[PDB]
């Protein structure tokens, strides 16, 4: 159901998500990767059902080029493809709303960053679930308070672009 | 012999108020370098996309686009697109393959050519454009000239009969422009193709066998390049940079030296000035 | 920053990328299946044999360990403190060291080291296009679900080819915006979040332009569909591909007997 | 007065000499133009003006500030205020909602008051020839020749003094190219240096006062264009081009027209031809 222009645009957005996984924001005290921004684009433009494929291929390409230094695994691909699905479900074509972005980031953090990524880490490294959860609870509890602003401004920018003559449909 | 014929056209894009191409009628002789010149946004790339069936006229009942004796229709675009190849403006946007000598194989892949034939055809096609030493090199390690050379190789692999240079050399160093124009003319002479070059530049079109001027989606004037440029008023009024020789002749006429309109190109002017000084 | 291939001559470089990728997935699977101390000794022996076979200097592996060394030590210490049993050694209010805790910390650091070593040997010792072809081949089983794998292969190829070009475009865009006077790291949270729109929006519009131009190019060269198209780059099995599988099988046999089972 | 002292940038197995020993002192208020073949490191030298890069071992004296290899990124928001760079495809940096807000996004970063920034943006859109009613349209909804003009009015609104332009008129129509070049040639008249980087050589012959020739990352010649295009053998040896008028004059000298002076521009060449025929 995707015309060839939209497939090439999906490849473009996957490449942008791969790139944005390396540009960090912050200082020596706290650094947040910008990879999440890629997700929201894959959630905002193409929707969830193609957002899943976008995320999976984004993780595959990131493993190919920049190297999956965390160990090749399918669970990590699932977690990298289960973010854009939620983002699309929440804000695919519905108008801009603050409650939508807040709920989206909270739901992705509860489902992807915690709850499933921690499960994969626990399974791979053989540690107990509580140990893995307490090892990365700090960053997965601090990050959403920054994501819910960065995603808001990114979504504002995308909504501004989509109303121009550049975007065909 | 008219290889390419376009009858009355309307290519109103979809939505926009004014048509992008009004009634446009022209023909291209086989083997003749025909150059389109028009103002920025006058509707040239739309003609390029119409030729190879990528778009279509809206009024299909009285619109004709004949290519090599094959009319353009709904069940024929995939045949006409085989014998017409376009080199687009951006050197790196159109580079689809992962590497050179893998991009040149895209045109053959799209036609299901067996691999034993592909492994020789791509090698020969890369050899024609002189990029032999750079086969299997990543796109980011090439300049604009090499990327355009590999795109020319790619559209030559399928062995087309029309090469439409859609402003191919409008993003390069003049040395690169000269090199690529020399390469394209060499390929045209060797393989006996027909080239249509779309250029805002006039020096490139100064050597064309024919010149077609587009203004606001209409065919303003048409003819040989030695009888189209001398009417400088038209080229000035539509916003085109007049070639150097004609601008110099206009300056001399302003200063008070009158020379024949037959005096085209540079060495003719040099000789005429020499005889005028010798008096 | 882009690409991590390091050329050489050793036989691991001649192993077909699909066989190597399957071996890495299988090693990751068989890491789970090891509990007893002699089983982790077997894991260590096999991982170190593979590492000494790939013939690489230790500095690339150290470069692969440095980014995530802090997480390694944090998780190992958490595992040591969480599980206690046997000798108590040094003690505190709640921080109870133990021989069981110490060996569990070592046996989780072993898993870290082996996963990192095998993944680094994959990423270093094969070209990116080879990994792309390996994954496009491994996605074959999806043909049974009627989903189209030609589209997925095309999308992977285009994204992989456009990652470096878009990276250069992104850094150029940031350079231009910084020359205009933008500050991309200072000013608090609201400023740091507002200063990502200039990074993205021109990049997104350039992506729209590139997508339209490339779609027009591929449509003009005859891309009717992903079905009915031969291939230029192919992967052919060799005799040296018998080396992984014979290795890859042998490991399994040991974990049938060596563990507690 | 811009001064460079042993400035040299280098990119590891990929150590490349992107720039070598440079020794030049550019004056203030002169239309300096950079020339060189492709891959001669014109952009690497260009990016040293606002300290986007930093010399590996050398010293830069730019607009009164000193740049050294160890200088940090803190404190440059008062240098990039006095040195503004317009990259090759400037139109690919527009992002804001309206053209006016995009133009005033420049001055707003440099402490300009909102009313002052808006008035400056209005003035510099009026000067670059953009239409009066085109101010509030979306920047993405314009043509190429108007996106370029908005971008040029963006990196030039806060009145910088050492502006550097990487081909500001790469893809404009001849009327637009003439308008932009006249705008810059008039901008320097107020006392601001307009360092330019163009492969094209006709406008450099017409406007520029100083020419910086770069060969493979090293400065080779630095003088007026009247003293650079004197012999074609040197230019052809070092890959540099030549303005069309000079080439035509050299070709005409073969027939023996003994042209007085040294023509470089089309009106100058025409006047020389007219004076010769007497
Ligand atoms: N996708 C489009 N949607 C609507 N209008 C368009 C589209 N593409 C082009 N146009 C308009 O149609 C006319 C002809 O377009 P086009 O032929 O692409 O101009 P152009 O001459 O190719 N620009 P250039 O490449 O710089 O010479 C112009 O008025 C364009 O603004
Ligand atoms: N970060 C860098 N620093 C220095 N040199 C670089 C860098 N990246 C690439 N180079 C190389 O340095 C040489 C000069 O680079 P560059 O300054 O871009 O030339 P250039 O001619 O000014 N580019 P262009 O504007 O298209 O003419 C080339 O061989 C580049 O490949
Ligand atoms: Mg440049």
């Amino acid at each position: 159901k995707l015309e060839l222009r939209e497939l090439v645009l999906l490849a473009m957005v996957i490449a942008i998500k791969v790139i944005l996984g390396q540009f960090k924001v912050g200082n020596a005290t706290l650094q947040v990767g910008l990879g999440f921004i890629g997700s929201v684009m894959l959630g905002y433009l193409f929707g969830p059902w193609w957002g899943f494929a976008g995320g999976a291929l984004s993780d595959l390409v990131s493993s190919v080029i920049f190297g999956n230094l965390g160990g090749f695994f399918i669970g990590f691909t699932l977690t990298a493809a289960l973010g854009p699905m939620i983002y699309g479900f929440f804000l695919y074509k519905q108008p801009i709303q603050i409650w939508r972005v807040i709920a989206s980031v909270i739901c992705v953090t509860v489902i992807c960053n915690i709850g499933l990524n921690t499960l994969w880490v626990s399974m791979m490294y053989g540690i107990n679930f509580m140990v893995a959860l307490s090892s990365r609870i700090l960053k997965e509890m601090i990050t959403p308070w920054i994501q819910m602003v960065a995603v808001w401004f990114i979504l504002e920018g995308l909504s501004r672009v989509k109303l121009s003559r550049k975007f065909w449909s | 012999g008219s290889d390419n014929i376009i009858s009355f056209d309307h290519v109103t894009f979809t939505d926009s108020p004014r048509p992008a191409l009004s009634d446009l009628s022209f023909a291209i002789e086989r083997g003749s370098w025909t150059a389109l010149i028009g103002h920025n946004g006058s509707g040239k790339s739309t003609v390029s996309k119409l030729i190879n069936g990528l778009l279509a006229p809206d009024d299909l009942d009285k619109s004709s686009i004949t290519v090599d004796g094959v009319k353009l229709g709904a069940d024929t675009v995939w045949e006409v697109r085989e014998k017409v190849g376009i080199v687009f403006q951006n050197p790196d946007n159109q580079f689809v393959g992962a590497t050179v000598s893998d991009d040149v194989a895209f045109g053959l892949e799209n036609r299901a050519v067996p691999r034993p034939e592909m492994l020789k055809i791509v090698a020969q096609a890369v050899a024609d454009v002189g990029m032999a030493d750079y086969a299997d090199s990543e796109p980011s390690n090439l300049s604009g000239g090499q990327k355009q050379r590999v795109a020319i190789a790619g559209i030559l692999a399928v062995k087309p009969q029309v090469i439409i240079l859609d402003e191919s050399t409008s993003m390069l160093d003049p040395e690169g422009k000269e090199q690529i124009l020399d390469l394209v003319r060499k390929i045209k002479e060797d393989n006996n193709l027909t080239v249509i070059s779309i250029t805002h530049d006039l020096e490139e079109a100064a050597g064309a066998d024919q010149v077609l001027v587009l203004d606001d989606g209409q065919l303003l004037d048409q003819g040989k390049p030695e009888e189209i440029f001398p009417k400088v008023e038209m080229l000035k009024r539509i916003g085109l940079d007049i070639p150097f020789v004609y601008r110099l002749k206009q300056l001399l006429k302003e200063r008070g030296i009158v020379l024949p309109d037959e005096i085209d190109d540079d060495e003719k002017l040099v000789q005429s000035l020499w005889q005028l000084n010798s008096k | 920053i882009i690409g991590r291939y390091l050329p050489g001559t050793t036989f691991v470089y001649r192993v077909d990328p699909r066989a190597k990728l399957l071996t890495t997935f299988y090693f990751i699977i068989m890491i789970f299946l090891a509990n007893n101390w002699v089983s982790y000794l077997v894991i260590s022996i096999f991982g170190l044999a593979y590492v000494f076979a790939t013939g690489l200097k230790a500095r690339v592996f150290w470069d692969g360990v440095k980014p995530m060394i802090w997480m390694i030590v944090f998780t190992s210490l958490l595992q040591t403190f969480f599980m206690a049993g046997g000798k108590v050694y040094w003690h505190w209010w709640i921080f109870t060291l133990s021989s069981e805790g110490l060996i569990n910390g070592l046996y989780v650091f072993i898993r870290f080291a082996m996963i990192i070593l095998v993944s680094t040997v994959m990423t270093v010792t094969t070209k990116p296009l080879e990994i792309a072809d390996a994954m496009e081949w491994m996605l074959t089983p999806l043909k049974l679900f009627k989903v189209n794998v030609g589209m997925i292969s095309l999308v992977i190829s285009i994204a992989l080819r456009f990652v470096p070009t878009l990276f250069d475009q992104t850094v150029k865009i940031m350079n231009a915006q910084r020359s205009r006077g933008a500050d991309f790291n200072d000013g608090g949270l609201v400023k740091r979040a507002k200063s990502v729109v200039p990074m993205l929006v021109p990049l997104f519009i350039d992506s729209l332009e590139v997508a339209l131009d490339l779609s027009t190019a591929m449509e003009s060269r005859g891309y009717k569909g992903s079905e009915g198209r031969t291939r230029y780059r192919i992967l052919e099995w060799s005799k040296v591909d018998l080396i992984p599988v014979a290795y890859c099988l042998l490991l399994t046999i040991l974990m049938i007997t060596t563990r507690k089972h | 007065a811009i001064k460079f002292e042993n400035v040299s940038y280098v990119y590891s197995p990929l150590e490349a000499i992107g720039l070598d020993q440079l020794n030049f002192s550019l004056e203030e208020g002169k239309f300096i133009a950079l020339v060189g073949h492709t891959g001669s490191g014109k952009s690497t030298l260009m990016q040293h003006f606002n300290a986007l890069l930093k010399p590996t071992s050398g010293k830069i004296e730019i607009a009164g500030y000193t740049i050294t290899p160890e200088t940090g990124n803190k404190g440059l928001k008062d240098l990039r205020r006095k040195v503004s760079l317009a990259f090759q495809f400037s139109e690919a940096q527009l992002f804001e909602n309206t053209v006016l807000k995009d133009v005033e996004y420049g001055p707003r970063n440099f402490g300009f008051s909102e009313d002052e920034a808006r008035e400056a943006a209005l003035k510099w859109l009026k000067k670059v020839g953009l239409k009066d009613d085109l101010i509030e349209h979306s920047p993405f909804d314009l043509s190429g020749g108007q996106m370029r003009r908005v971008a040029l009015a963006g990196v030039l609104a806060y009145e910088p003094e050492i502006i550097c332009l990487d081909e500001p008129a790469a893809g404009l129509d001849p009327m637009g190219r003439l308008e932009m070049m006249q705008l810059f040639k008039d901008y320097q008249a107020a006392g601001h240096t307009v360092i330019l980087v163009t492969h094209n050589m006709d406008d450099v012959a017409d406007y520029a006062d100083d020419v910086l020739a770069l060969e493979h990352g090293r400065l080779i010649k630095h003088a007026s264009p009247k003293e650079v295009f004197k012999d074609s053998e040197w230019l052809q040896k070092h890959h540099l081009a030549e303005p069309r008028s000079a080439r035509f004059a050299a070709k005409l000298e073969a027939a023996g027209l003994k042209l007085p002076g040294q023509p470089l521009t089309m009106p100058e060449l025409a006047d020389a031809i007219k004076q010769s025929l007497k």
